[PDB]
């Protein structure tokens, strides 16, 4: 009793000791269910031996473990509440979640943690059947506890356990009694294991995964591994099943392994226990290896996820079943040959993405519905691989990836980003036991899943000897999967794959000890033969993914560039509520959390509620599995599939003058893997009317699949066909001049030019005004996250684009009128103006404009702009005004329908687009410049029409308000409609969000610019 | 504070039957150090005044199992303890027999548990510390080799635990020592989970 | 040599192939390397003795190669030519006669050198068992050592007898071996394999 008390148990401070990572914890193993019926195991029915303890628990929060009273161990405290398990206790208001990127959330003094260590006390009162306690073994399984815990059953201390992302199991057979039982779990927020868990994510705690009880017989299956081997052409396979038992060996014990393909048995084997001779001392008596021959096996791949069911039976010679386990088996071979990563003898192209386990409401608690939604969206957007972001995932995730067909990179829960010099722990032999536990337990748990093709040793922990040791351990235990690791320069001896983070396509980044070469250069460095797969690239912070097409051109051109994983899938934003109870999305610092990294927690391609960002369509287009070539008038279609024929594919084509369609047709796709099909279009129409002809093709899946609905569009492409230049030709407007204004009349329209300012100040139709703000030049945009580019909240950068623009005075430049002159032509009125934008006597830009109002009511605007060569290149060159009208729809002829930028427009298609005004605004959580549409020839707002070749955005929010507002929920619509029309716009970048990344050719670096606009 | 230093609490967590716990509060390994305060002495490898040998006469008592040790041993020397020279193997003094086995383990094979009849040697030394040592700096005790696992007490307070028998174990004693007379108590166990990795063809002592 | 030997396990690698024992083995290796890495006389690290071959051995071999690349690492485990050794280091391999055992054959050292794909040097970690009146055939080993460049010698087993002193009723000392102390199952006189007596008096074989 005295040794079960809190005073004794807490005295040794096991959570401040890297040498003690657990106490009385059972060995790791693949998932078990302990079926007592072979049919139930084969069909994967729920097992009566596996009981879920998820539900209602009693919870009490304490500021430190010492504050817990001794009465909690025997009876529930009066102040304990009832909460749902699994859950994070930060999502119930007990203490704040903390978002920190690199800096540790506690003072750096390993292995010690602060004395103010928040503590969560969970207790559950439950009942156990007498048959469970009569025989066999009863264990409790904690799928995940953050970050360390002590366990009591009926007042007796059981065990400890540390690692937060892997299951902990304890034997409860000696502690349970018939009838009512009570479990007490003390969960600590910080421990010495927290030093290895410095990932860029919200820091939470609690029992955040499932809790269950498993009953097994005394003679039991303790472990089983499956392995598949093949011949040269994969016509013959051998299934290798090694089974280990626990308990007492008896001569009558047998093991049967049967392989089932859906409903028919394809192979089976039976043997007594006792393995082959291992060494001078003999072999394993408690192990048996079963070999099964499979003829013409169906192979597993992301394209076609063929699965078998393997059932392992422990039974007597007379035929009495003792216990059965089962797993899904996929026949596939992953290996690196001659510098290429091959799956089933074919080189892979990885269309991957990094995915954190995050839910905006439940925090880091994962459920099947959210996982399935994520997988469906990823497959619908042409992703075929996922990287478990820096920790092992929920066990069901791998089963779902097996079933739906995604390749998986499984990562050990090790990240020491906050150390200086970042390998302080991973080069220290005293931390080798803890790291080894984190690696070996993950490999033991997950080695049977076919979807897992690559092991990863962790993330951002430098390079230490511990990494080399664990790499060699994995290569010894599981040689069927390559091992990768990025830390310490991405090409060290602890990785089979060069896996850089945010390496650029063509530009080198020479950091002193760990340079980031361009990937093309990296491939050919002397002595380098490994394949290159980027573990993180195209940082998707906010309005981003500029330059993605360059990465994918490089991927397709170079054989040893086998793709990469985008960072990342989903924003890590949390939901808060205002005084009215209206929810809004929150990021770092919104909970009063200790030093934070603000909006750097939102880097996703989809919103926290799984609503797509515009960049997702660019990703889908660049990753598509069909590539198109047009050589008039033949479309050549090339399949990038490695294994599957195009049997669910239909090619639609269409030719339009403006859209305004002219012709269309449908051709079924019949192309072999990596094959080619020539499609001959019928005689295309040749209209005599002026305009550009466009050919658009789309590949449509007519039949539904497990992951998509009938009619799903999987790939598309567009081309220009033939242009007919317009060669045709088209009352006198009255000019009235006063010392304050130039005022022009034509019938029922009036234009007013303010002679003091030199801008068009008002326009009339009838008696109603059209402008709330004059038409003026604009050279700035509300800064994107890529423009701000300051990774740590405290590390200011003078090289960021926003800092250069601020220092040069681009946001404060004042326009000085240089000329304002009006002339009356024979059939038109000519207005000439000139302005100079200056900051402390330095002329930044000069604008010269001519306004020509003709007898047809149209106003033709010509703009010429000179930019000083020594000022930073401006974000945009264009015009800006606030219109009085608020219309419901926006109709334009240009690129669309989604938001697109000069850096990010390969997925948009030229056509006639119509959308509600609300669809013209992209609600990024951190407000910024958004909603641009490039390549626009005509724009129709309510009464107005603009024609030319320009980029535009149109919304209810001015650029100033977007600049000054930190959350999208604090934006308020303005009185009218703000319109920005740009002749030219800078790229958005996106190679990373902490350094300038807009290529030189998408910068506005030309000295002079010209554009033309007609307003009718 | 006293209840957690007692034999009942310390021995309740059978650290010698646990492969996960190979030490407690042991310092990091390092090349041999002498802490010379003069460069000439270090160069000529003279004896250093900062490195003091505790070899000599200790008090020893043999027990058949760790549970048989009385609680009074932690505060004062037992009346039945003898005086023996250290370093030494207690099999060479007749307390129990040495065992020569080539391959077969000297205990029943069931890793990591060891037999309950686990012979136990209780060493105690009463010594004196200069005040200048306790005024500043750090004082550590170095056990070059202990077979096969041991718990350490200084002045009745539990210090640490160590297993590997052929490598030095070092513990920080700065917070445990007092001016004048001090007493160390060392409980040495013959068998531990580390014995499973020490099956060499030699006399087991 | 690290203080690791699990000769008595069945199979010999039951502990060394188990990840749960990796922390203890790692301590035994890393602490020895940390203590002794500055000594010039130490030219080779050894991972232990007679513990089979497990993944823990491969891990610790790679750790040593990472931390101290200035010394080769050897290990006689499951077959003496595994991936955890830089030197083929068989135990009691004979000069000209093969000893085919299942899964761990003891080839003759001359044959061992030329097996397909084998390029490492061969140094016997134990040879010429010097039990009592022994060391017959020693000259054959040394002829082989001098003839073959890649046969770089070996370590004789062993230096000194492990006999203990007991006393009779007259108080006259006498040398004792296994079983003379009433010890639980013992291996009799196999503790005396030395070239010299326990008091360092030479045997004729020296
Ligand atoms: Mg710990
Ligand atoms: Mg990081
Ligand atoms: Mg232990
Ligand atoms: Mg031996
Ligand atoms: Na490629
Ligand atoms: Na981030
Ligand atoms: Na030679
Ligand atoms: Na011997």
């Amino acid at each position: 009793m005295i040794t079960d008390s809190l005073a004794v148990v807490l005295q040794r401070r096991d959570w401040e000791n890297p040498g003690v990572t657990q106490l009385n914890r059972l060995a790791a193993h693949p998932p078990f269910a302990s079926w007592r019926n072979s049919e139930e195991a084969r069909t994967d029915r729920p097992s009566q031996q596996l009981r879920s303890l998820n539900g209602e628990w009693r919870f009490a929060w304490f500021p430190a473990p010492e504050a817990v009273p001794e009465s909690w161990l025997e009876c529930d405290l009066p102040e304990a509440d009832t909460v749902v398990v699994p859950s994070n206790w930060q999502m119930h208001g007990y203490d704040a979640p903390i978002y920190t990127n690199v800096t540790y959330p506690i003072t750096v003094n390993p292995p010690f943690v602060p004395t103010e260590n928040p503590t969560g006390c969970y207790s559950l009162t439950f009942n156990v059947d007498e048959s469970w306690l009569q025989e066999g073994q009863t264990r409790i399984i904690f799928d995940g506890v953050n970050s360390a815990f002590h366990l009591w059953c009926n007042g007796r201390w059981v065990g400890y356990g540390q690692d937060s992302r892997l299951p902990s199991e304890f034997d409860l057979s000696a502690f349970l009694r018939a009838g009512e039982n009570r479990l007490a779990v003390m969960v600590l927020r910080w421990s010495d294991g927290s030093y290895l868990e410095d990932q860029d994510m919200w820091r939470m705690s609690g029992i955040f995964r499932d809790v269950s009880l498993l009953h097994k017989p005394t003679t039991q299956i303790s472990d089983f591994h499956v392995a598949t081997r093949f011949n040269d052409d994969f016509s013959r396979a051998v299934l290798e099943a090694e089974v280990q038992m626990c308990g007492e060996l008896r001569d009558y014990l047998r093991v049967t392994v049967s392989l089932w393909q859906g409903e028919t048995q394809v192979a089976s084997g039976t043997a007594p226990f006792g393995g082959e001779i291992i060494d001078e001392r003999g072999g394993y008596a408690d192990r048996v290896t079963l070999r099964l021959n499979v003829e013409n096996p169906k192979l597993w791949s992301a394209e076609i996820p063929n699965l078998y069911r393997a059932v392992v039976e422990l039974h007597t010679a007379d035929g009495t079943l003792i216990e059965a386990e089962a797993c899904d088996v996929g026949f596939r071979e992953v290996r690196i040959e001659n510098g290429l990563l091959l799956l089933n003898g074919k080189p892979l192209l990885i269309r991957g993405v990094n995915r954190h386990e995050h839910h905006p409401l439940h925090g880091q608690v994962m459920d099947e519905q959210t996982m399935v939604q994520d997988i469906l969206l990823m497959k619908q957007n042409n992703f075929n691989a996922v990287r478990c972001s820096h920790y092992p995932n929920h066990p069901l995730w791998y089963t779902l990836c097996d079933r739906y067909g995604l390749y998986v990179v499984d990562e050990a829960n090790i990240e020491t980003h906050g150390m200086v010099p970042m390998n302080r722990l991973t080069d220290d032999p005293r931390w080798l036991p803890a790291m080894s536990e984190r690696v070996t337990r993950m490999v033991q748990r997950d080695r049977n899943h076919p979807s897992v093709i690559i092991w990863s040793l962790g993330n951002e922990s430098g390079h230490g000897a511990n990494h080399d040791a664990l790499y060699r351990w994995i290569k010894s235990v599981d040689p069927s999967r390559p091992v990768q690791y990025e830390g310490g320069g991405a090409d060290t001896t602890a990785t089979d794959i060069i896996c850089p983070m945010y390496a650029r396509v063509d530009e080198d980044q020479p950091f002193p000890a760990v340079p980031k070469w361009s990937i093309k250069k990296w491939l050919s460095l002397p002595g380098e033969t490994r394949p290159l797969i980027l573990c993180e690239y195209a940082h998707a912070m906010g309005n981003s993914l500029g330059g993605f097409a360059k990465y994918w051109q490089a991927f397709r051109q170079y054989p040893r560039l086998q793709g990469g994983f985008v960072w990342d899938w989903v924003d890590q934003s949390l939901i808060k509520y205002d005084e009215n109870g209206n929810p809004w999305s929150a990021y770092g610092g919104d909970f009063g959390d200790t030093p934070n990294d603000r909006q750097f927690c939102m880097n996703g391609l989809v919103f926290a509620d799984r609503t797509p960002h515009p960049a997702l369509t660019e990703a889908k287009h660049q990753q598509q599995f069909f590539q198109f070539r047009l050589s008039g008038q033949t479309i050549e279609v090339t399949s990038e599939y490695l294994f599957r024929h195009s049997d669910n594919e239909l090619l639609h084509w269409m030719v339009a003058l403006d859209g305004k369609p002219l012709a269309s047709g449908e051709v079924p796709l019949d192309v072999a893997p990596q094959g080619k099909q020539l499609i001959e279009l019928p005689e295309l129409p040749q209209p005599e009317s002026a305009g550009q002809l466009w050919l658009t093709v789309r590949v449509v899946q007519p039949n539904a699949t497990a992951w998509s609905e009938a009619g799903h569009i999987s790939a598309w492409q567009q081309w220009r066909l033939a242009e007919n230049l317009s060669v045709t030709l088209p009352a006198i407007p009255h000019l009235t001049t006063s010392e304050m204004d130039f005022c022009i009349e034509l019938g029922n329209k009036r234009w007013q030019f303010n002679r003091q300012s030199g801008f068009l100040s008002q326009m009339w139709i009838g008696d109603k005004k059209q402008l709330l703000t004059p038409l003026r030049d604009q050279f700035t945009r509300a800064p994107l996250d890529n423009d701000i580019g300051v990774s740590e909240a405290t590390r200011i950068d003078p090289n960021a684009w926003v800092e250069r623009w601020k220092a040069a005075g681009h946001y404060q430049a004042e326009a000085a009128l240089l000329q304002c002159t009006a002339d009356t032509l024979a059939d038109a009125v000519l207005i000439t103006t000139a302005h100079a934008w200056q900051h402390q006597g330095k002329t930044l830009f000069i604008s010269r404009k001519t306004y020509r109002i003709d007898g047809s009511g149209q106003m033709a605007i010509t703009v010429d702009v000179e930019v000083a060569s020594d000022t930073p290149h401006p974000a945009r060159i264009g015009l800006n005004c606030q219109l009085a009208q608020v219309a419901e729809r926006v109709n334009w002829l240009g690129l669309g329908p989604q938001e697109n930028y000069p850096d990010r427009l390969t997925a948009a298609c030229f056509d006639r687009w119509d959308l509600p005004l609300s669809d013209m605004y992209t609600p990024y959580v951190f407000p910024s410049e958004n909603g641009l549409r490039c390549g626009t020839r005509e724009l129709n707002y309510g009464p107005h029409q603009w024609r030319g070749d320009f980029q535009f955005n149109i919304s209810r929010y001015s650029q100033q308000q977007l600049m000054e507002t930190s959350h999208r929920h604090l934006l308020h619509a303005e009185e009218g409609t703000w319109l920005n029309i740009d002749g030219f716009h800078m790229g958005i970048g996106g190679d990373d969000s902490w350094s300038p990344s807009v290529s030189a050719e998408l910068q506005l670096s030309a000295g002079r610019y010209h554009y033309q606009l007609v307003w009718c | 504070t006293m209840i957690t230093d007692s034999l009942a609490v310390v021995l309740q967590r059978r650290d010698w039957e646990n492969p996960g716990v190979t030490q407690l509060n042991r310092l990091a390994a390092h090349p041999p150090f002498a802490s010379w305060r003069n460069s000439e002495e270090a160069r000529t490898d003279r004896p250093s005044q900062q490195l003091r040998s505790l070899n000599g006469e200790w008090r020893f008592a043999w027990f058949p199992a760790p549970e048989a040790v009385p609680e009074s041993w932690l505060e004062c020397d037992l009346p039945e303890a003898d005086t023996v020279v250290v370093p030494s193997n207690w099999q060479m003094h007749g307390y129990d027999a040495p065992i020569y086995t080539n391959v077969t383990y000297p205990i029943t094979v069931n890793p990591p548990f060891v037999p309950t009849e686990n012979p136990t040697g209780c060493y105690s030394l009463t010594f004196n510390v200069d005040e200048s040592w306790l005024q500043e700096g750090q004082t550590r005790i170095i056990f070059d080799g202990v077979n096969s696992a041991f718990h350490l007490w200084c002045n009745g307070r539990w210090v640490g635990y160590g297993q590997d028998s052929r490598l030095p174990s070092e513990f920080d004693l700065s917070a445990f020592l007092r001016a004048g007379e001090n007493r160390l108590a060392v409980m040495v166990l013959r068998w531990s989970d580390g014995s499973y990795l020490e099956d060499q063809d030699m006399w087991r002592m």
